């Protein structure tokens, strides 16, 4: 078998396998996760560069991994497919052998360490994927968000962006996003993940996507009239 | 699993006081038929060692090409093969011991029992028996199949326990030897009256006896037996 | 043997004998058939008693590795699960092994039944073994969930004498468990010759035997 | 068709004191109604203070004894020269044991020692693993002989106090080495009596904190 | 290119020193061990404010006497952790008892060489290995992806590592409490790190024969972080 | 373990399934759900060797929900018992077969039709308006024959249901503890808990 | 040893791109324009063959447009011989589809489970990607008609109107200006081979030089045709439309 | 240069430079002493500490109880290398009851060595170790290379400035080899040959390391106040 050393430290100490790794991911589409008091919402950017597309039936950018836990990415749609597959044999795997669903924290560490494994395995390239795992745990209404990297390192975030044009997105989150009064009410948690989309995404017609997960399975999509809605009421109080 | 096929009877071996003697008949039997009449099944492994095997030929043939293998292995790289690094009769039986564990629980066994007879480096006496289940044991008198049952009787009246090792010389042992094999002769129907001998002693070293025979048998008294109860002439 | 296992509204008491044979001969006298999995956990033996310690001394060995890799400690329904699935493995390979895992997890007392066949059943009471037929018989006609601690270590106790008195293989003596949300307690070792005449005065049962 | 088991006879024997433990074990080896051996040592100094002995199928019974002086040696090696306590040594021939699950050695193991609070220790086996630690047992041929004796005579099993008739049991009062050596003799001499493959010879191990010492004794031949 | 496993001419293999680089670029990771137990402590470094920092997971327990704490690429451990509770837990299995902590740092250190072209490349994260045993005590391990594996009294990795190990050279004793050693694994971490030190940013841990391993609560923490100002601005 | 009974009616699937579980000579439980939902408009229920069933159905719901999951899309009633029916007869020449009979009850939302399924641990599957594993056909079908009608109601197919039961506790020799009865409809799957 | 001669196909750039894929994709920029345009009555699939000769055995060639089943078919863009493995292992899970459920293979699982191939590709194995880019021609009961697209990298995507090979930058340009969404099979058609002839490097746009191919609910009732088109049969499409 | 990136590339002048680099961890790594008498074989090493806080790497391995050996170079490697003499030593006790000659023993760690500097994607071993041992044919003491060669010796030493020690082992031989019966006197003889390679430092007791093995006397490690006598 194909055995050879792809990812490997340099003289200065750096994996550039795992580097160039996240240079794919800044290249990728902008992701956001925003968890408020009662709700996780997962803010998506779709580049208009493809028009004549079916909305229909391409991928979702979002996809659910069970009934109450979903993934978002960003980076190489190709790659996340595969880690979006593992993952879903994975909770199946757990509910199983435990008779419990996986926690939103088991779930991230299963996928971080498959990542992890792609940094240190023969014959194989790190994923150019970042991922937003963002759920409820059975019989909890604390909101869970976590993120992890090619690197596979993971952790939890209040809120969290990743891919291109993160770095003005998080810039948003970190002075709009108040830790002692989170987004009280699932309206002010959307709210708050299309203005930080906003920052960045061009036009606010269907390059937002919006998906609202909350506790005990409750997970919903927003249609391009609903989001439309919330661009519109940001602007006219934004011309003030 | 198999069965045996051409098979060699009783080998019986006992301690005296420089050393071990074994014995054992030079036949091949295939079932009731008295086929081979030319078969050594003792082996000499150096000058220190002699193994006296019993049951199937096959695999006493097959066991005999290990122990020729093994003096071979020995020597490579070894400067005192033929000296200090030499191969001893604990050695040797330990190997044969280990092989035949081995082949016992792979259910595929060598179908024999074997008494491994020789003098230690320092002039101790080595006599342990293994067989095709890997059970092992020592005596200081050993025998198979039938002289378990007819030759160890006969020669513990020699040497009954450790103490009487001292006490008993090469030509006693030997006499009990030759005559535990005229028994045999008697009274195992897979017997011959031919036979090897060999004599592994601290002092003379080994000495190695073929083409003996079963002498000074009694059948005289044959002759006034008639019928079976009632018969007179 | 003879094994007992029962939820009630102060979690769940454990009740098992102490004999073990090889035949007609009674090879032990005292042998312990309940393993401390954890201070929460419980795991009762019958059957192969080489595979009933095996097998739950590697489901003790598995629970702990959860609570390392998880902070926090296996709830009876999975703890079950793991020896049900390490069954499935072996199966018609010979095992016997009958067992149940008592425990206090989040969902309040647990009690799972599971068996070499791969069995995994929850439910309030259960009794296992070659004289489980007349534990069944005393616990089934004095059992409720409104006993008190006292009332139903005694039921448990009592109903393994049953068993032992009856069943051959059953006695020597009589180890008792009690499982709350601190952890289990152990109520002793009790020998079945002074356990059958203390209760035969006391509560005048067995009138038939002679004492 | 192939047995791949055999039955050497034998019987062993192991109690604990209070500061030491005997494991005791006739020297004969059979096969069917033939001896093979009036002195066939059957119980071995392991090493680190403890004392071994599987009886059964003798071939079963060296390969056990031989792994576990192994499990010993390696234990050595890979832990900073450790002594293996009685505990630590029984649970790891539990998992020798067990690797056989499907093709068992077949013998009953004993061992003996001291406790990390050096009181004495036996510890006892079944040829699958299941093991536990005990004050008093018996192993192999004549175990069913020799057990009740011991329940009765170590144990004071349905002795009790005369003038109470039954109300007060025997106290259980502890055994000096003398005691136990002098019970051992008795078990082996009467198990010799009415069993034909016990004979021939005793040896027995006693293990104390000054370390193992061996004492042998001749049994009946016939 | 070159191969994995390939010797310099001054008798090093690269891989193994390049390992070391990334673990200088870690959060630093501080250890001192007393006879009243092993204290470990650990920079979090978290970098944004958004990102919650309890969930920062860079000290660890490998077994109830034996604890960990890592500093490089923590990904890395999380294999090296697993293998460590396998190897603590299986150990009990075996032999009924606790595994010593020596012997526990020497099954983590055997996979450190386990790579060629096994694993494709060595670990890119250092571990101290804290915990207490009945035959040599309290100890502490500093376990490289070298293979090798030095005890110490006290130790530091990570970023600033040199600075720490010259301060944990004068200030270490013989005879310290485990009240001073927390104090002072909280001097030095403050010393080193960018940010200023809270209980929020840096975290505490300890060993002892009695409780085993602990990870303290950031209100534990903060107190011992208050103590220490009011005893520095004491003279 | 003993008696799985099923009847598809108009508008629903009904099935009925004893509540015993016995090992050696005991009855160690009297109230044991055979089924498992397989998707939210799909019910299974099982019968066979013990322990075998269990791992089997619940090996059959992880798949199911894998396929949910992936295509955001139930699959038809149809298309599962295809997927069991597989799965089975690849089991049978397996070095140890999975010994299990099963029962699928399904509405296909998009024909609006209630569907039942047998199939047999060989792998034998057969659409039809009632069905039964083991013993309990030899005398539920005489019945089944005589009263049943394809534009039967929910509560006629129970009425019918409780006959057969009826049957089954006169002249079975066993004891099977009554019958966990269960209906799947275009709303879904529920319990009937008074039978 | 070895490791000196080994080129290294599943690594990033600097910039975070698969040289390869990347390569791979210039590669199929050479390759003869394939058109796809779904409309609410049908699908149109069209395609140009590279610089044909006149001995060229037309009528029982194919090198573009390729059956997968009686529902779904490609058209292919890159190397002929890489598309033909693909296209086989495809046939083959749509096969094993049916016999599994006893129901045709919805469109896009079959297009995930070629994608995921291609990807795999790139990123273990350490062997060349297909140098292939497919437009997917398919329908089923769950969405209708559909039209997909995947390239070496193994990511896909859905689409109104798309296509792939040689100047799909202005074959997209036109496509985007004169779709609409209540377009039918017909006008698609016409559309299709507008664009071609406006973007072809030939000089004139001719029979010989085009593969064709509908699916069709142009079929006796409820139910899906394919119709591969045969040389003739392109001739008289291209009269009909008024481009010969 | 450009045959040294593997161990698979003889130079144009016939050199194996992997093998040479493994040579040199040799040198970079701590002096140990090694020498022997007719009764019995001794083992100095002078163990290497991180810092003032760190323990002292031990250098001296057990291999069995009649063998074993101390290491110069790469400490992982060593054990490796003893680990297999272990298995090794042990084969021929439970196959053959036979105790393993030193000899014999320098032939297997020679033969394991060499596959390593003859194939693709393997390294060779980057450390020396010095084997002592008691068999049938009286004491022996080893060198081993990882170029494969091992060499039976009445003494020698191997590490940083080893060549102090090797020059007055080679003097004092006549004297050394005399030293029968005597442990005391041949571990002197040993701890003043690896004073020979010190510099700055010297002998303390946390920082020496001494094992013996020989007629009577099973393989044995003193370290701690066991080697305060010899300072
Ligand atoms: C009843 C007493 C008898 O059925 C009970 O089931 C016990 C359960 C038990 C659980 C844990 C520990 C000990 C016992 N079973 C036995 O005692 C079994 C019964 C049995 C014999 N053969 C067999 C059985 C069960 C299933 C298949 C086959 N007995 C044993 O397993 C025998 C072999 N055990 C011993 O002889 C033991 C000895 C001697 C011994 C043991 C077990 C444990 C510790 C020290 C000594
Ligand atoms: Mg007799
Ligand atoms: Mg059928």
């Amino acid at each position: 078998g194909y055995d050879r050393a792809l990812s490997i430290f340099s003289p200065d100490g750096h994996i550039f396998q795992v580097e160039y790794a996240l240079e794919a991911v800044k290249r990728g589409t902008c992701a956001v996760g925003v968890k408020g008091k009662n709700c996780v919402v997962l803010g998506c950017e779709r580049r208009s560069t493809l028009k004549l597309q079916d909305t229909r039936i391409t991928p979702s950018k979002v996809s659910k991994i069970d009934s109450h836990v979903v993934l978002s990415f960003s980076g190489l749609n190709a790659d996340s497919r595969i880690l979006i597959e593992k993952a879903r044999v994975e909770a199946q795997s757990h509910r199983l052998t435990l008779e419990d669903p996986v926690t939103v924290e088991y779930l991230t560490r299963y996928v971080a360490g498959v990542q992890q494994r792609y940094t240190q395995s023969g014959g194989v390239r790190p994923f150019g994927v970042s991922t937003l795992i963002a759920g409820f745990d059975p019989r909890d209404d604390e909101p869970k968000l976590y993120q992890t990297e090619p690197s596979g390192i993971y952790s939890s975030w209040s809120a969290q962006t990743i891919g291109r044009n993160s770095k003005t997105v998080r810039e948003f989150l970190e002075k709009n996003y108040d830790r002692k009064e989170p987004p009280a009410t699932v309206e002010e948690c959307v709210k708050l993940t299309v203005r930080s989309l906003l920052e960045v995404v061009q036009t606010g017609a269907k390059n937002i996507e919006i998906t609202v997960v909350k506790p005990d399975s409750d997970i919903v999509a927003l249609s391009s009239e609903e989001i439309n809605q919330y661009v519109t009421q940001i602007e006219q109080e934004k011309q003030e | 699993t198999q069965q045996p096929i051409v098979t060699g009877t009783s080998v019986i071996s006992m301690k005296y006081d420089n050393g071990v003697i074994i014995a054992a008949d030079n036949l091949g039997s295939y079932g009731s038929l008295l086929r081979f009449n030319g078969v050594e099944r003792l082996i000499p492994v150096g000058d220190n060692t002699v193994v006296g095997i019993s049951g199937d030929i096959s695999d006493m043939q097959h066991i005999e090409r290990l122990l020729k293998d093994l003096v071979t292995e020995n020597a490579y790289d070894n400067p005192l093969a033929d000296a200090e690094e030499a191969l001893e009769p604990s050695y040797i039986f330990e190997y044969l011991a280990t092989v035949m564990y081995q082949r016992r629980s792979k259910m595929n066994p060598l179908w024999n029992a074997i008494i491994v007879a020789g003098v230690q480096s320092n002039g101790d006496q080595f006599l342990r028996y293994v067989n095709l289940l890997g059970v092992t044991y020592s005596s200081p008198t050993l025998a198979t199949g039938f002289g378990a049952h007819m030759a160890n009787p006969l020669l513990r009246k020699v040497v009954d326990r450790e103490s009487d090792i001292p006490k008993t010389t090469v030509q006693v042992a030997e006499e009990a030897i030759v005559n535990a094999m005229r028994v045999l002769y008697y009274r195992d129907a897979r017997s011959s009256r031919n036979f090897s001998l060999a004599i592994i002693d601290k002092n003379t070293g080994l000495t190695f006896k073929k083409n003996l025979q079963v002498e000074n048998m009694k059948w005289d008294f044959a002759k006034d037996i008639k019928g079976y109860g009632t018969q007179k002439i | 043997t003879t094994t007992l296992a029962f939820k009630f509204q102060h979690g769940v008491i454990a009740a098992v004998d102490s004999r073990a044979s090889a035949g007609s001969y009674i090879s032990a006298l005292r042998v312990n058939k309940v393993i401390e999995i954890n201070p929460y956990l419980l795991g009762t033996m019958s059957g192969c008693a080489a595979d009933c310690q095996y097998w739950e001394r590697l489901l003790a060995k598995e629970c702990r590795l959860y609570y390392l890799r998880n902070g926090e400690r296996i709830s009876v329904s999975a703890a079950s699960k793991l020896l049900s699935n390490m069954m499935c493995q072996y199966r018609g390979m010979g095992l016997s092994m009958g067992s149940m895992i008592c425990g206090w997890d989040k969902k309040g007392p647990g009690l799972y039944y599971v068996d070499e066949h791969g069995t995994r059943l929850s439910g309030n009471m259960f009794s296992t073994g070659s004289g489980n037929t007349y534990a069944y018989g005393v616990l089934d006609s004095n059992y409720k969930w409104d006993l008190s601690v006292e009332d139903a270590l005694y039921l448990g106790k009592r109903s393994i004498l049953a068993a032992a008195h009856r069943d051959a293989y059953s006695g020597g003596s009589v180890n008792l468990y009690h499982v709350t949300e601190d952890g289990w307690i152990y109520h002793g070792n009790h020998d079945v010759g002074e356990l059958f005449w203390k209760v035969k005065e006391e509560e005048g049962s067995f009138n038939n035997v002679i004492g | 068709q192939f047995n791949p088991y055999g039955d050497n006879g034998g019987t062993i024997l192991g109690i604990a004191g209070e500061d030491f433990a005997v494991l005791a074990g006739d020297t004969r080896n059979i096969t069917d109604y033939s001896i093979n051996s009036r002195y066939e040592p059957k119980v071995f100094d392991c090493g680190d203070n403890i004392v071994m002995s599987a009886n059964g199928f003798a071939a079963d019974g060296d390969a056990l004894v031989k792994r576990f002086k192994n499990s010993v040696k390696w234990y050595h090696f890979d832990h900073n020269d450790k002594k293996l306590s009685i505990n630590s040594a029984a649970r790891n021939i539990q998992h020798l044991l067990y690797s056989r699950r499907f093709f068992p050695y077949y013998v009953y193991n004993i061992i003996a020692g001291l406790d990390e609070d050096g009181k004495g220790a036996v510890y006892s086996f079944d040829p699958v693993g299941s093991y536990q630690r005990e004050q008093c047992r018996a192993g192999g041929a004549a175990a069913s002989l020799i057990m009740p004796f011991l329940d009765n005579q170590v144990n004071f099993k349905n002795q009790y106090e005369p003038g109470t008739n039954g109300k007060v049991k025997k106290p259980l009062k502890y055994l000096s080495v003398e005691e136990v050596i002098k019970l051992v003799r008795d078990s082996f001499t009467s198990a010799t009596e009415r069993h034909i493959q016990v004979g021939d010879g005793l040896e027995i191990l006693i293990v104390t904190k000054d370390g193992v010492r061996k004492e042998f004794y001749e049994l009946k031949r016939d | 290119d070159r191969g994995v496993s390939t010797f310099s001419p001054e008798g090093r293999l690269f891989q193994v020193e390049y390992s070391l680089e990334a673990i200088k670029l870690g959060s630093t990771a501080i250890g001192i061990a007393t006879k009243e137990g092993v204290v470990l402590g650990v920079e979090k470094r978290a970098t944004s404010p958004l990102l919650e920092s309890d969930s920062i997971e860079k000290i660890v327990e490998i077994d109830r006497h034996i604890g960990c704490a890592m500093s490089g690429l923590t990904a890395d451990a999380r294999s090296m952790i697993e293998h460590a509770r396998t190897a603590a837990v299986t150990h009990n299995l075996y032999y009924d008892e606790d595994i010593n902590v020596e012997s526990l740092t020497q099954s983590v250190c055997d996979l450190a060489l386990r790579f060629g072209e096994l694993m494709s490349r060595p670990f890119g994260v250092a571990l101290l290995i804290a915990g207490h045993d009945a035959d040599d005590g309290y100890q502490l391990f500093h376990a490289e992806p070298s293979g090798t594996f030095y005890r110490y009294n006290a130790k530091a990795i990570g970023s600033g590592s040199e600075g720490a190990q010259a301060e944990l050279l004068n200030e270490w004793h013989s005879s310290l409490t485990l009240k001073e050693a927390e104090l002072l694994v909280l001097k030095i971490l403050k010393q080193v790190m960018e940010e200023k030190l809270d209980e929020n940013n840096a975290q505490l841990s300890c060993i002892t024969k009695q409780d085993g391993f602990k990870i303290y609560d950031n209100e534990k923490t903060a107190e011992l972080i208050k103590e220490l100002k009011e005893k520095e601005a004491a003279e | 373990m003993d008696i799985i009974l099923g009847i598809r009616v108009q508008d629903s699937v009904i099935l009925a399934s004893s509540k015993a579980v016995t090992r050696g000579i005991s009855v160690l439980k009297d109230s044991d759900d055979k089924t498992r939902q397989l998707s939210p408009h799909t019910l299974m229920s099982f019968a066979g060797e013990a322990g075998d069933t269990v791992q089997f159905a619940e090996y059959i719901q992880a798949n199911i929900q894998l396929y949910s999951i992936r295509e955001d899309y139930e699959l038809s009633p149809q298309a599962v018992s295809s997927f069991v029916r597989q799965e089975l007869a690849k089991s049978i020449r397996s070095r140890r077969p999975y010994q299990v009979n099963v029962l699928i009850g399904g509405y296909d939302k998009k024909k609006n039709k209630p569907e039942l399924y047998q199939i047999d641990y060989l792998g034998t599957k057969v659409e039809l308006p009632y069905g039964a594993h083991g013993y309990s056909g030899f005398y539920t079908f005489s019945l089944l024959d005589h009263h049943y009608r394809p534009d039967m109601t929910t509560e006629e197919g129970l009425d019918l249901l409780k006959l057969c039961v009826q049957e089954l506790e006169k002249r079975m020799p066993m004891d099977f503890k009554g019958v966990i009865v269960k209906i799947v409809d275009k709303d879904g799957i529920r319990q009937v808990d008074d039978f | 040893g070895s490791r000196r001669y080994d080129s290294r196909t599943t690594i990033f750039s600097p910039e975070g791109r698969l040289y390869q894929v990347e390569y791979a994709l210039e590669s199929i920029s050479h390759a003869g324009t394939a058109i796809g345009i779904m409309a609410s009555d049908g699908i149109v699939l069209a395609a140009e063959r590279k610089v044909t000769s006149t001995l060229l055995e037309q009528d029982t060639s194919t090198e573009k447009l390729y059956k997968l089943n009686d529902k779904i078919a490609v058209a292919v863009a890159g190397l002929t011989a890489d598309a033909e493995i693909l296209i086989n292992t495809a046939r083959i899970h749509a096969q094993n589809y049916l016999k599994t459920y006893n129901e045709d293979i919805p469109v896009e699982i079959l297009v995930r489970r070629l994608s995921d191939i291609k990807q795999g590709y790139t990123q273990h194995g350490g062997l060349r990607p297909f140098g292939v880019s497919f437009i997917y021609a398919g329908y089923d009961d769950r969405y209708g008609y559909q039209l997909y697209t995947s390239n070496p990298s193994g990511n896909y995507t859905g689409w109104k109107a798309i296509s792939v090979g040689a100047n799909t930058s202005a074959a997209q340009t036109l496509l985007q200006m004169d779709y609409k969404d209540d377009m039918k099979v017909d006008d698609a058609i016409e559309l299709a081979l507008k664009t071609l002839s406006k973007t072809t490097d030939s000089s004139a746009l001719t029979y010989d030089r085009l593969e064709f191919a509908t699916i069709r609910k142009g079929a006796n009732d409820g139910e899906v045709y394919q119709k591969i088109f045969k040389p003739q049969e392109i001739k008289d499409i291209l009269v009909k439309t008024g481009i010969t | 240069n450009n045959y040294d990136g593997d161990t698979v590339t003889f130079s144009p002048t016939g050199r194996l430079f992997q093998v040479e680099y493994a040579l040199e961890a040799i040198k970079q790594g701590s002096v140990t002493v090694g020498l022997r008498s007719n009764t019995h074989a001794v083992l100095v090493a002078l163990k290497r500490n991180a810092d003032e806080l760190s323990s002292y790497q031990k250098k001296i391995i057990k291999c069995d109880e009649h063998m074993g050996l101390s290491l110069a170079g790469l400490a992982p490697d060593a054990r490796v290398l003893s680990n297999y003499l272990r298995q090794q030593c042990n084969y021929s006790s439970l196959v053959f009851n036979r105790k393993l000659a030193v000899e014999r023993a320098g032939h297997l760690l020679c033969d394991k060595a060499q596959k390593n500097t003859q194939s693709y994607g393997g390294r060779p071993y980057g450390v020396g170790l010095l084997i002592i041992g008691y068999d049938k044919s009286g004491a022996h003491l080893l060198e081993f290379q990882p170029s494969g060669n091992v060499t039976e010796l009445y003494g020698t030493a191997i590490g940083a400035r080893s060549q102090g020690a090797k020059t007055y082992l080679e003097r004092t031989l006549d004297t050394f080899i005399k030293i029968d019966g005597n442990p005391d006197e041949l571990i002197k003889a040993g701890v003043e040959a690896i004073s020979q390679s010190l510099r700055d430092e010297s002998l303390t007791v946390d920082n020496l390391s001494i094992a013996i093995v020989g007629k009577d006397t099973p393989f044995t490690i003193y370290d701690g106040e066991a080697v305060a006598k010899y300072i």
